[PDB]
């Protein structure tokens, strides 16, 4: 009936999707550590600039409250 | 000739494989004196013996 | 990561043949990956798998 | 705006000085506002606009994030011709900033009617004009920087940078902040990590400290920070997934290259648009409901009430189909309202997947377009004609787009369920937004 | 597939069956102008070639 044509898009979708997952290359463990460390140092530097930003937040709003 | 023997076909295959030009990374090694492939054969000019 | 002939000598024939079979299937996968387009890291491993197969066969013989 | 010769260290220095131009506006509080009672049209809506409250840039990125759409829309019907000569070019960029002033005037109408800025009569027409003009100056430094960057002085696009230091900075504040809030139970700093250290001094009992460590609802929970790192890691592993396609030059021997098809073919557009549609459904429903109420249809779209959640009370879609689309507040809320809880997942996942699949064909990133590109770069695949190039690309491109949307939706849902710090939409924007910067830096 | 010139059709069938635990309907072999043997392996109807190619790595 019509239900087979209803689920056939889903069927071929999951079929070709797990097919793509089989095709897609996986990041290597050494590559995983390398990219994780790179993203971590990026995280650290933006956290540092944000820490400076949030710490200089305090004096400026204190001054604004004062005047 | 369409009719040909196995050894003739194999010899033809080797000769055809030999006819490519040199890889571009050869000429800029250190101890290199080769500028191009001087053994290239054209089917009209030289007739492969046989 | 590196298969050496020193530690393969004490082992008996069965697991040596098993390891040889694993190396063979890895080499076949490497070749098909090379044909379909793979990373230079996978391309370079072909020689090391071939030499590991050679080492295993040499030890067996 | 002109262009000059620039080098990579000078380029990162230019990214730096642009980001401090952004930061001096982000930090300083605005003056002349004396109405803070409501302050909650939508938390998610603020994130998409990188908007602020009581700050210089509270104006938001709306104009710069729309004006561009108007130019693209005119081009599709070919109503106008965009600049094809340098003098014509030096116009749209600016005129768009001038049109941005008209968009800011629309924001002034929204500000008075919503009442977050205040009543229209109490401020008065002249005083309302003074604040609107001053907000435009804070937006204008960003808008002129956008022209300077659009020419290429600025690295890539600044819109990503504003979000990059807007949604991430908030997570960094939640993780560590030296302000102390006391209900009198104990002395703890705003930062979740500092709060746990203060708790150890507050209570000798190890068990009470572990109970606080698992659950600290009034302050940011410590568990949320652990989840935020875990969700960042899983998105990084998903980000790596790629498809390697053998691509070879049309006139050289033995040349091996790979054309990468990443799982996330649409890098951030599905989420920026999705985080946009979910925010909008809610933003109009709260505003329309307040101005005109007692109509069954408006209540059917949504009903709005504010409940405090470790901070100011947030208007929730208490009623209306937007509630089913709305997120589940607690794991118990998922148990209590699976319906809305689940609806909240199908709409978000479906929207990203539809928006991705449609985005790949909107932006000219389809298989045929990229094959045509590879043709103008004299790029071919071994043992294949160009029609087979298109066919091979089609084997991945639509499937890759759809499953990329599916994966980002599922990852955002999992991150929200684990209760990590920040909205799932925010975490997604952060990883992709840094990654575009990361590729340029590695490319150097 | 590409095979070496010393392989029979029976040998190719058996090798494919062992390596890829599938069924083969028939084999057609030719020898390329460049030297190696090219084999077209037709599978049983109840096996589709696309999924086997998936498992292989060529898609
Ligand atoms: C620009 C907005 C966006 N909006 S919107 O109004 O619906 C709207 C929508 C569409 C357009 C085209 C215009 C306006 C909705 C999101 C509101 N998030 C809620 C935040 C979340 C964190 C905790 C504080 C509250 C704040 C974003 C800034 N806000 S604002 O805080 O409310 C504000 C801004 C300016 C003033 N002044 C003094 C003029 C006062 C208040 C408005
Ligand atoms: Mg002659």
């Amino acid at each position: 009936d019509q239900v087979m044509q209803f689920v056939e898009p889903s069927r071929q979708f999951v079929k070709d999707s797990i097919r793509l997952v089989k095709r897609c290359t996986k990041p290597d463990r050494k590559e995983f550590q390398k990219i994780a460390m790179a993203t971590a140092i990026g995280f650290a530097i933006m956290g540092f600039i944000g820490f400076f930003v949030k710490l200089i937040h305090i004096p400026i709003n204190n001054i604004i409250v004062g005047g | 000739s369409s009719h040909k023997t196995f050894r003739i076909k194999r010899f033809l295959a080797k000769k055809q494989k030999q006819n490519r030009p040199i890889p571009q990374w050869i000429w800029m090694k250190t101890g290199n004196k080769i500028r191009y492939n001087s053994k290239r054969r054209h089917w009209r000019r030289t007739k492969l013996g046989l | 990561a590196k298969i050496k002939a020193r530690d393969l000598r004490g082992k008996k024939k069965e697991e040596l043949l098993k390891q040889l079979d694993d190396l063979k299937v890895e080499l076949s996968q490497l070749r098909v990956a090379k044909v379909t387009g793979g990373a230079a890291s996978k391309l370079s491993k072909i020689r090391v798998v071939r030499k590991s197969i050679a080492r295993v066969l040499t030890v067996i013989n | 705006k002109p262009e000059r010769k620039i080098q990579f260290k000078e380029k990162v220095l230019w990214t730096a000085i642009t980001l401090f131009i952004f930061l001096v506006c982000c930090q300083i509080p605005l003056f002349g506002i004396m109405s803070s009672d409501s302050a909650d049209p939508f938390y998610w809506m603020r994130v998409i606009l990188a908007s602020n409250r009581g700050t210089l840039m509270e104006l938001g990125i709306s104009p710069i994030v729309t004006s561009g759409l108007i130019m693209q829309l005119l081009a599709g019907a070919k109503i106008i011709e965009v600049g094809d000569t340098p003098k014509d070019r030096a116009l749209f960029n600016g005129a768009q900033k001038l049109f941005g002033m008209i968009i800011t005037i629309g924001q002034s109408i929204v500000y008075v009617m919503t009442g977050m800025y205040g009543d229209p009569s109490e401020m008065g027409a002249g005083i309302c004009l003074l604040i609107t003009i001053q907000l435009f100056v804070a937006g204008l430094i960003v808008l002129l920087l956008d022209e300077l960057l659009q020419k290429g002085y600025g690295l890539g696009s600044g819109i990503s940078l504003f979000i990059a230091t807007n949604i991430c900075e908030t997570i960094v504040w939640k993780a560590f902040s030296p302000t102390t809030v006391n209900t009198g139970r104990g002395m703890e700093f705003e930062g979740a990590i500092i709060a746990l250290f203060h708790l150890l001094a507050t209570r000798t009992d190890k068990v009470r400290a572990l109970r606080e460590a698992f659950y600290r609802q009034n302050l940011p929970n410590l568990m949320n920070l652990i989840a935020t790192i875990f969700v960042f890691a899983v998105v990084i592993y998903f980000q790596g997934f790629r498809v390697d396609l053998p691509i070879k030059s049309a006139r050289y021997r033995g040349q091996y290259n790979t054309y990468p098809i990443k799982l996330f073919y649409t890098s951030n557009i599905p989420i920026i648009l999705q985080s946009a549609l979910v925010s909008n459904l809610y933003v109009i429903s709260q505003m329309l409901s307040a101005r005109f109420s007692g109509n069954l249809l408006v209540s059917l779209l949504g009903t709005w009430s504010d409940t405090s959640s470790g901070g100011p009370a947030r208007a929730y879609p208490v009623g209306g189909l937007c509630h089913y689309l709305s997120p589940p507040e607690s794991f118990g809320s998922v148990l209590e309202d699976p319906v809305h809880a689940v609806v909240y997942i199908v709409f978000m996942l479906g929207s990203c997947a539809f928006f991705s699949k449609t985005w790949i064909e909107v932006s000219g990133s389809s298989a045929k377009d990229v094959a045509k590109q590879l043709k103008e770069q004299q790029m071919v695949m071994r043992g294949h004609r160009e029609t087979s190039m298109v066919h091979e690309l089609n084997r991945y491109i639509p499937t890759a787009a759809a499953f990329g949307g599916l994966c980002i939706g599922a990852l955002s849902v999992l991150a929200d369920f684990l209760g990590a710090i920040g909205s799932g939409t925010g975490i997604l924007l952060a990883v992709t937004i840094i990654y575009q910067y990361f590729e340029i830096f590695v490319k150097e | 597939f590409i095979v070496d010139v010393k392989a029979n059709k029976h040998q190719i069938k058996q090798a494919v069956k062992k390596l890829y635990d599938i069924d083969v309907a028939k084999v057609n072999t030719l020898i390329r102008p460049d030297g190696e043997k090219k084999a077209y392996v037709r599978l049983a109807p109840d096996y589709d070639a696309l999924d086997v190619a998936n498992k292989i790595g060529i898609i």
